C-alpha cells in the first residue's frame, strides 16, 4: 500500500511501517506510549514509542522537540540507541504523529532494585550510568530526571539511558524541587538515591507526595545547612526554614554492613567504599555534593574505569537550539516536522 | 577486577 498500516492496542492506533510487526504494548515514559515489536528488515526486536501530536501544546512541544534532536546528535554505548524515526502522515499540513524506533532492552530498573546484587554488579551498573551522564553532560545536557523507570538494563548487565524528553518523585534534586537553581551534579542526587535504593531493595524513602519527600528526607539526612538556606527563594526559605529539624543519621546507620553483600575478593569493592561514595553524593546542599569526575574516579567505581568510555568527544548541537525561545502551535509545529522530515 | 556479563532478570 503505502509503506504504513495500523493497528489498534487497546484505545491507541500505532500507524507504522510494514517492517514492524506484531507490536505488544511494553509501557509508557513521560510523553508516549511504547510498543515492542518484531522488525522484519533487520530481524530484531525493537522499541516504538508514539507521541500523538506533539505540538499539542507548549510543554509537550518544548520536550518533543528537546527529544528528537538530542537522540540524533547524541550516541553513545550508555544511551539508548535510535534505530529509525518517522511520521506516517504523508504532509505538514497533515502531519500529527512522530514515531521513534529504539533497541529493546530487557528490563527498566525497576527491578534490579528489587533483586540481590554483588558488588560489581553494583558498581558496574552504576559506573555505566555516570558514565552516560558524563557524556550528555559533555555537552551541557543535564537530564534533571534520572530515575529507575527510565533507566534499562540488558541480561548481560549493560545499562543505557532512556530520555532527553525532559533531559536539557523524590529522585529530583532538591536545587530542582525547590525553583532554586542548579548544575550538572544536579544529576548526582539522582544516582546516590538510586543506588541509596540499589542497596536498601526497595524505596529509599518511603514517602508519598513531592513534599512529603522533603520531610522523610530531610528526617535521613538532616536538616541541611543554615548558610544553604539563604540560597533559596524568600517564598521557600520560609517553608523550609519552618520544617522540624532534625540530625539526620551517619551513612553507617542508614546503610550498614548487613545491607550490603560480601566483601568482594576485589579490594575497593567493599561496603565501606560504596557507603563512602553514597555519602559524597547523596548529599543535599548541591555546592557540597561530588561531581561526575570525581564520582567516576571514586574508588569504589573507577576499577571499571575506562578513558575511551569515558572521555568520548561531546555530542555537538547547532546551540543555534538550546530553547532559547517559546513558541506559538504552528511554529513549532513546523519546526518538528522539518526536523522528522530531516530524520528519515 | 573483571566486568560482569550476565544479570539476571529472574
Amino acid at each position: 500500500d503505502n509503506n504504513f498500516y495500523s493497528v489498534e492496542i487497546g484505545d491507541s492506533t500505532f500507524t507504522v511501517l510494514k517492517r514492524y510487526q506484531n507490536l505488544k504494548p511494553i509501557g509508557s515514559g513521560a510523553q508516549g506510549i511504547v510498543c515492542a515489536a518484531y522488525d522484519a528488515i533487520l530481524e530484531r526486536n525493537v522499541a516504538i514509542k508514539k507521541l500523538s501530536r506533539p505540538f499539542q501544546n507548549q510543554t509537550h512541544a518544548k520536550r518533543a522537540y528537546r527529544e528528537l534532536v538530542l537522540m540524533k546528535v547524541v550516541n553513545h554505548k550508555n544511551i539508548i540507541g535510535l534505530l529509525n524515526v518517522f511520521t506516517p502522515q504523508k504532509s505538514l499540513e497533515e502531519f500529527q504523529d512522530v514515531y521513534i524506533v529504539m533497541e529493546l532492552m530487557d528490563a527498566n530498573l525497576s527491578q534490579v532494585i528489587q533483586m540481590e546484587l554483588d558488588h560489581e554488579r553494583m558498581s558496574y551498573l552504576l559506573y555505566q550510568m555516570l558514565v552516560g551522564i558524563k557524556h550528555l553532560h559533555s555537552a551541557g545536557i543535564i537530564h534533571r530526571d534520572l530515575k529507575p523507570s527510565n533507566i534499562v538494563v540488558k541480561s548481560d548487565a549493560t545499562l543505557k539511558i532512556l530520555d532527553f524528553g525532559l533531559a536539557r518523585r523524590y529522585y529530583r534534586a532538591p536545587e530542582v524541587i525547590l525553583g532554586m537553581g542548579y548544575k550538572e551534579n544536579v544529576d548526582i542526587w539522582s544516582v546516590g538515591v538510586i543506588m541509596g535504593e540499589m542497596i536498601k531493595g526497595g524505596v529509599l524513602f518511603p514517602g508519598t507526595d513531592h513534599i512529603d519527600q522533603w520531610n522523610k528526607v530531610i528526617e535521613q539526612l538532616g536538616t541541611p545547612s543554615p548558610e544553604f538556606m539563604k540560597k533559596l527563594q524568600p517564598t521557600v526559605r520560609t517553608y523550609v526554614e519552618n520544617r522540624p529539624k532534625y540530625a539526620g543519621y551517619s551513612f553507617e546507620k542508614l546503610f550498614p554492613d548487613v545491607l550490603f553483600p560480601a566483601d568482594s575478593e576485589h579490594n575497593k569493592l567493599k561496603a565501606s567504599q560504596a557507603r563512602d561514595l553514597l555519602s559524597k553524593m547523596l548529599v543535599i546542599d548541591a555546592s557540597k555534593r561530588i561531581s561526575v569526575d570525581e564520582a567516576l574516579q571514586h574508588p569504589y567505581i573507577n576499577v571499571w574505569y575506562d578513558p575511551s568510555e569515558a572521555e568520548a568527544p561531546p555530542p555537538k548541537i547547532p546551540d543555534k537550539q538550546l530553547d532559547e525561545r517559546e513558541h506559538t502551535i504552528e511554529e513549532w509545529k513546523e519546526l518538528i516536522y522539518k526536523e522528522v522530515m530531516d530524520l528519515e | 577486577p573483571k566486568r560482569p556479563t550476565t544479570l539476571n532478570l529472574f
